[PDB]
């Protein structure tokens, strides 16, 4: 196995941005970077893990699984979003529902729900801690799978086990066995995907990410057709996301092994390409861009960056006590 | 559905298959003892490797001729160090230019 820094890809698409990474960074002269194939960030993990990958980007959901044994994986590299001049670490989990209904908070039981993925941040491991009190859960032998199938009346929930949950996948546009699949083939997958699902108008609340709405939708009128649920059950206009969020957390970022993670080429390749290729850098290939009909392939679409994880921080110190014991409390 | 050959046939591309069908395989070799494929399993095994290798040396190559150029580049200082210099970072480019060519074939083996 070679030296060099290795990528992690979960899916087609993704592959081949990664080898366009590959051949960018060989013609400026930059450290290299080649690629894995997997379909799924377990996969990624445990390749990672195996010692047959080096490096993926995990959203907080899997950062908190990649930290466990036989695993043991640490953040290195947080993404950076926002702007140049005000550039964040955090993101606020959102609930996302239609202009016109009244429907609270506390009132979402019997309705339909639109989610990111299985123990993804703003699409499951938030809205579901949010929501247990409600759950009527009594914990194992039953899984929290089952509460949360029992009080939405449907859902899409990507990833989720078909077989033993079909409820959680009823709402889900994919078709025959890629539906409720964790990928885009999915199409209400992810963040872009959950929001999809509510404008249909297949789902009634849609799970994510504060700056989804503004990514999707360019028109302001279109955007005031939308509300956030606050938790102390009051909406608001979607740009109230501050005064109006679910949780704030930490963003994605890239995590390694505990120990030979070659953490200082990681860090290295990320400087280097960020330079070369991140926001308005090159027209030759961006770093944090996705062909058309893609989304958020290796690193978030609107990312500007990446910041530096300091050296004695693991996944648990990294996501916060806060989001770090709901967690935990949630399983 | 749809593809572009030459994308797929690239170097990049058939070494990752290739680590991809190594994956697959010892997932459905555990997937089993829980024998003919273990042989299949150690050529594509012993065939990456060579592959690995390869890759592995034009990245050293690279490195060691962007380290060269820059020290050469700081060209006001003698000559003959120099004219080493030159000479060395020929040398290694026509190495890099036989690696490459070494990986192109191998990757259809
Ligand atoms: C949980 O209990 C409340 C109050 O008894 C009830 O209104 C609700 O229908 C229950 N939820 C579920 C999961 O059925
Ligand atoms: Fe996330
Ligand atoms: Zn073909």
């Amino acid at each position: 196995r070679r030296r060099s820094v290795q990528w992690c890809a979960v899916s087609q698409p993704e592959a081949t941005k990664c080898f366009q990474w590959q051949r960018n960074m060989r013609r400026v002269r930059g450290p290299p970077v080649s690629c894995i194939k997997r379909d799924s960030p377990i996969q990624c993990i445990q390749a990672i893990a195996e010692n047959r990958a080096d490096a993926v980007t995990l959203d907080g959901g899997f950062i908190y699984e990649a930290g466990l044994a036989p695993y043991k994986l640490r953040p290195v590299a947080a993404e950076v979003y926002g702007t140049e001049r005000q550039p964040r670490t955090h993101y606020y989990a959102v609930a996302v529902v239609k202009k016109g209904g009244s429907f609270q908070l506390n009132e979402l039981q019997g309705l339909k729900s639109c989610h990111t993925g299985l123990r993804r941040t703003a699409g499951w491991n938030v809205p579901i801690g949010t929501l247990r009190p409600f759950l009527n859960w009594t914990g194992p032998p039953e899984p929290i799978e089952a509460a949360v199938a029992r009080f939405f009346s449907a859902s899409c929930v990507p990833g989720a086990d078909k077989g033993q949950f079909p409820n959680l996948c009823r709402l889900c546009a994919g078709t025959g066995e890629n539906k409720c699949a964790f990928s885009s083939q999915e199409p209400y997958f992810s963040y872009s995907g959950a929001f999809k699902c509510l404008r249909d108008g297949a789902g009634d609340v849609a799970f994510i990410r504060e700056s989804t709405v503004f990514e999707d939708l360019s028109d302001e009128a279109e955007r005031d057709e939308y509300e956030l649920l606050c938790p102390d059950n009051t909406r608001k206009p979607v740009d109230k996301f501050k005064d109006c969020h679910l949780a704030r957390v930490p963003s994605h970022a890239v995590v390694a092994r505990s120990v030979n993670g070659k953490e200082d080429a990681i860090w290295n390749l990320l400087r280097q390409a960020q330079e070369k290729f991140g926001k308005d850098k090159s027209p030759k290939f961006q770093l944090f861009g996705s062909p058309s009909g893609q989304k958020d392939l290796l690193f978030k679409d609107s990312a500007i960056g990446f910041s530096r994880v300091p050296p004695r921080i693991d996944s648990g110190l990294y996501l916060g006590s806060g989001y770090f014991t709901a967690i935990q409390n949630l399983r | 559905g749809s593809h572009m050959d030459a994308e797929e046939v690239a170097p990049q591309a058939k070494i990752a298959e290739l680590e991809n069908q190594v994956h697959r395989l010892e997932q459905e070799l555990k997937e089993i003892d829980e024998a003919p494929l273990q042989s299949k399993l150690d050529a594509k095994k012993a065939k990456l490797s060579k592959l690995e290798e390869l890759s592995d040396k034009i990245d050293e190559l690279d490195a060691e001729i962007a380290k060269l150029e820059d020290q050469l580049k700081a060209a006001e200082e003698e000559d003959y160090f120099k004219e080493g210099l030159e000479k060395t970072i020929a040398a290694k480019k026509a190495e890099l230019e036989k690696t490459e060519a070494d990986l192109k074939k191998a990757v259809n083996e």
